[PDB]
C-alpha cells in the first residue's frame, strides 16, 4: 500500500556530515509525521525526530543540536542531516509512516534501512590467509571497509562444498576480520573465495595430513 | 525521558509452549499508547500490536497484549516455528518517543557440548609483522560459554575477540570463534600457545594448543 526508498552514502569520516533521502511512492504525502528512526549494532532502537509536509518537526532532545529534518513537497521526499559524526553514529537508519494522521505515532510502514558506518580508515578489500590445523580447514578475511564481506567455498575440481559455516565480523582498529570454516570428511587443496565493494579475491587452503 | 526495560533478556522455550514477555515503564503511558514490534535478522521492524492490545492487520490471534499504566505485557499463547525472534515495546505516550531493550525468544533443546579446533598463524600472515591465533568452537547449546587463552600458561587478557553465530536452523545449536592477536616480535617470544574451553555440557575444562615449530 506504500513503498518508502532510501538512499545516501555509507562510509563516512569522523566530523564528516550524514546525508539520507527517502522518497515515497504510495498514498497521500500530506499530514503524516514522517519519522526517522536508528538501532547501532548489537544494541536497539531510537527515535531521531519527524515532519510534516508543512514544516514543523519535533527532535529527541539527546541529538537536538546535531540534526536537521527537511521536507521537499515538489518530489515527496524527506531527509535527514546529522553533523559531526563520530564512530557512536555507525548504524541501520530506517525512515518510517504511522498509519493515520490523527493518532498514536507508532509506525505500520518502515523502509529497507541504509548501513552508515563512520570511520578514519578508508575502504579497502580484505587480504586472505588460511587456516590449516595444525577434518576442519578455515579462512581468514582481513583489513577490509565498509563491513560487507561474502564467503563461497569450492573443490579443486570446480563444484561448490557446502559444510560450511561463517561467523560476524570483528572490528579492530577503524578496520574488519571474519573467518569461515569448512567441515570436511585425491586433491591437494580446496579454494576460499570472499566477494567485497573494492574487488573479489581467491586463495587456495592446503589439505593437512 | 521514559525508560523502558524489557524481561528476560533472552528466552528459551519450545515449539509449542507458551511464551509471557514484560515490558515495565518507569513512569506511568498515557491512555495505554504503547506498541509491540517482531523483529528478525537483516529486516525492519513489524508492527504486532497497537494502542497495548489491539491486534494489527494479518496478526495471528495466538498474539495478545495487555496492561496499562506502568506494567505492560505480551502473551503468545503457543510458540509456532516462525516466532522465535526478538520483541521490541515503544511507548508513545509522551516525547520524546522511546524503546526498550529487546528480548529474544530462542530455541531449546538439549545441552550438546562443542568441538575444539586450534590453528596457528600462517607464514605469510607472520612475514606481515602480526599474529593470530584462532580457536574455534562448533555445535554448542547452550549458548554460554567461557574462552580462556594461556600462552606458556600465563593467563592472557585483553587482546582477545569472540564473534557468535545465530542459532543454527538444522539443529539449533550455536558456534563461536576467537582471536588472539599478537606481534610477531611477541609470537616468536613465546612457546606453547593454549585455548581452555569451559561450557555446562562439559565436565571439566578441555584445552587445545600447539608447539611454535612443529606444525
Ligand atoms: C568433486 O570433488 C568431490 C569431493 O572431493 C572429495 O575428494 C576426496 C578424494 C578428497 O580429496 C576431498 O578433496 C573431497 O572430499 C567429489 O566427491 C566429486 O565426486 C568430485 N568430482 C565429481 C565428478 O563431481
Amino acid at each position: 500500500e506504500v513503498q518508502l526508498q532510501q538512499w545516501g552514502a555509507g562510509l563516512l569520516k569522523p566530523s564528516e556530515t550524514l546525508s539520507l533521502t527517502c522518497a515515497v511512492y504510495g498514498g497521500s504525502f500530506s499530514d503524516y509525521y514522517w519519522s526517522w528512526i536508528r538501532q547501532p549494532p548489537g544494541k536497539g532502537l531510537e527515535w531521531i525526530g519527524e515532519i510534516n509536509h508543512s514544516g514543523s518537526t519535533n527532535y529527541n532532545p539527546s541529538l537536538k543540536s546535531r540534526v536537521t529534518i527537511s521536507v521537499d513537497t515538489s518530489k515527496n521526499q524527506f531527509s535527514l542531516k546529522l553533523s559531526s559524526v563520530t564512530a557512536a553514529d555507525t548504524a541501520v537508519y530506517y525512515c518510517a509512516r504511522p498509519p493515520h494522521d490523527t493518532s498514536g505515532h507508532y509506525w505500520n510502514y518502515w523502509g529497507q534501512g541504509t548501513l552508515v558506518t563512520v570511520s578514519s580508515g578508508s575502504a579497502s578489500a580484505p587480504t586472505l590467509f588460511p587456516l590449516v590445523s595444525c577434518v576442519a580447514v578455515g579462512c581468514l578475511a582481513q583489513d577490509f571497509l565498509p563491513d560487507s564481506i561474502t564467503f563461497s567455498w569450492k573443490y579443486k575440481n570446480n563444484s561448490d562444498i557446502s559444510s560450511t559455516r561463517g561467523f560476524p565480523s570483528v572490528l579492530r582498529g577503524g578496520k574488519y576480520a571474519a573467518t569461515s570454516q569448512v567441515l570436511l570428511p585425491t586433491d591437494e587443496h580446496v579454494v576460499c573465495k570472499v566477494q567485497h565493494p573494492n574487488g573479489n579475491k581467491e586463495k587456495n587452503v592446503p589439505l593437512p595430513v | 525521558e521514559i525508560v523502558l526495560t524489557q524481561s528476560p533478556a533472552t528466552l528459551s522455550l519450545s515449539p509449542g509452549e507458551r511464551a509471557t514477555l514484560s515490558c515495565g515503564a518507569s513512569q506511568s503511558v498515557s491512555s495505554n499508547y504503547l506498541a509491540w514490534y517482531q523483529q528478525k535478522p537483516g529486516q525492519a521492524p513489524r508492527l504486532l500490536i497497537y494502542d497495548a492490545s489491539s491486534r494489527a492487520t494479518g496478526i495471528p490471534d495466538r498474539f495478545s497484549g495487555s496492561g496499562s499504566g506502568t506494567d505492560f505485557t505480551l502473551t503468545i499463547s503457543r510458540l509456532e516455528p516462525e516466532d522465535f525472534a526478538v520483541y521490541y515495546c515503544q511507548q508513545y505516550g509522551s516525547s520524546p518517543l522511546t524503546f526498550g531493550g529487546g528480548t529474544k525468544v530462542e530455541i531449546k533443546r538439549t545441552v550438546a557440548a562443542p568441538s575444539v579446533f586450534i590453528f596457528p598463524p600462517s607464514d605469510e600472515q607472520l612475514k606481515s609483522g602480526t599474529a593470530s591465533v584462532v580457536c574455534l568452537l562448533n555445535n554448542f547449546y547452550p549458548r554460554e560459554a567461557k574462552v580462556q587463552w594461556k600462552v606458556d600458561n600465563a593467563l592472557q587478557s585483553g587482546n582477545s575477540q569472540e564473534s557468535v553465530t545465530e542459532q543454527d536452523s538444522k539443529d539449533s545449536t550455536y558456534s563461536l570463534s576467537s582471536t588472539l592477536t599478537l606481534s610477531k616480535a611477541d609470537y616468536e617470544k613465546h612457546k606453547v600457545y593454549a585455548c581452555e574451553v569451559t561450557h555446562q555440557g562439559l565436565s571439566s575444562p578441555v584445552t587445545k594448543s600447539f608447539n611454535r615449530g612443529e606444525c
